[PDB]
């Protein structure tokens, strides 16, 4: 059971380590203590789980290795030459630090970078966000952060990107209609919004139908007018 | 209760390769002790280390040490 | 041989025994924690530096078959073949700005991509480029056409899917289209989640 009262972080690592039976190297400039009362018992896996969680609260972070056991850093960063990177099948769990990446396929990867570098500006040497003309979208963060942000892009990118559909026409003129659509629904003193989420229209004279492309709550208007 | 002026700072479960492990602080100095090792301060022997109390044979008597 | 200005101590409890190879392994790891770094040599044994840099005239460089292991310091290089080697250099000089005289990153018009870093860093960064460069670079494919006009279609594609008030993105990950009038087919080139749209319209 995790019954630790005023226990120093040093004797925390040096005792909990004993129980865990794993080697550990502490670095200097690590000064402090915890205190906690626990009622349920945590040795099987929730031992190491909650251990790393407690280290996470103070932000003193650790990285574990394969041949030897983990270590304690005071730099708190992924810059430690150690960053086990998930490959979208192992999200891990909130405690560990990974470095994930995704090729975002529909959206400019610049503008979500300030909002995300802010929303997730972890002030304990947390992740960063960068753009490459190959639209790589990478970060390191934590493993719980992964859930929230994956969910972010997967929802915001799945917001009805470009799709195309047409409509034939029984008898009316073709080039004349579109020739008269961008005059009835063109603009305003201030743009409804940026170039996306608004549809453009062209037409051929060959099959006497008209072309639209856009979003599932933009095109419906166009079909309304026609 | 126990009459010894000792404050328990930590009490973890028994490790795998050992029998028991308990951290005891005395005189502002922290030290790790096990079941069977003598006390550096007084001539007392630790009989056993239970998860809810400490049993120490002080002067041939059993004393219960509760959490701080 | 130890150098001066090396003042400090460690402390650690270990339960398992480490002499065979994990001895030297963990030894160098411990030196690595404090950032006091060492380089080993062939004729004589290693040394301890206070400059912490590859600038020491000693940098055993792996050749992509020996990645080594996290403890040692190498100087690796790769000819990156698909991407401008400038812009990933700030993000990587930051992500990997080792403040103990860690690696650097430079560009040559031959697209050399070099660094020194550590040996564990090698894994993460190799994996980086190998994933980001393998992200669906330029490939070409065509489509014939039964009866409709050729030059007229493409002549009318860059009007329906051309731009927006703000660019979808930089010049990559977006396809360009031309066509000949000779075989009555049309040309596309781009990325495996960009071209599919073009085939949709056609």
């Amino acid at each position: 059971s995790a019954s630790f009262k005023g226990t120093d972080i040093q004797e925390f690592i040096n005792t909990v380590s004993k129980n865990l039976n794993k080697t550990v190297i502490i670095d200097p400039s690590v000064r402090g203590t915890i205190t906690v009362r626990s009622y349920d018992m945590l040795n099987e896996e929730q031992y190491y789980q909650f251990f790393l969680s407690v280290l996470d609260v103070y932000g003193f972070a650790v990285i574990n290795m394969n041949n030897g056991v983990l270590k304690v850093v005071r730099a708190k960063d992924a810059k430690t030459s150690a960053v086990p990177v998930a490959s979208a099948a192992a999200p891990g769990e909130g405690d560990e630090v990974v470095t994930r990446v995704v090729p975002l396929t529909n959206v400019a990867a610049r503008d979500l970078a300030p909002l995300l570098r802010q929303l997730n500006d972890n002030a304990g040497a947390g992740s960063v966000v960068h753009y490459e003309p190959s639209n790589v979208l990478l970060m390191t963060g934590r493993a719980a952060v992964i859930k929230r942000l994956l969910t972010i892009v997967e929802r915001v990118d799945n917001a009805g990107d470009r799709s195309v559909v047409t409509v034939p026409l029984s008898w009316a003129s073709a080039a004349e209609v579109v020739k008269l659509v961008t005059e009835l629904n063109k603009d305003t003193s201030k743009s409804a919004l940026p170039g996306s989420m608004v549809a453009n229209v062209v037409a051929d004279e060959r099959t006497n139908a008209v072309l639209v492309s856009g979003e599932p709550n933009s095109r419906q208007r166009i079909i309304a007018m026609i | 209760v126990s009459s010894l002026k000792l404050r328990l700072a930590g009490l973890l479960a028994s490790s795998n390769p050992a029998r028991s492990i308990a951290i005891i602080e005395k005189g502002n100095q922290q030290v790790s002790l096990s079941t069977g090792d003598p006390l550096p301060g007084y001539d007392a022997r630790i009989a056993a280390i239970l998860p809810d109390r400490i049993i120490v044979n002080y002067q041939g008597r059993k004393e219960a040490i509760l959490l701080f």
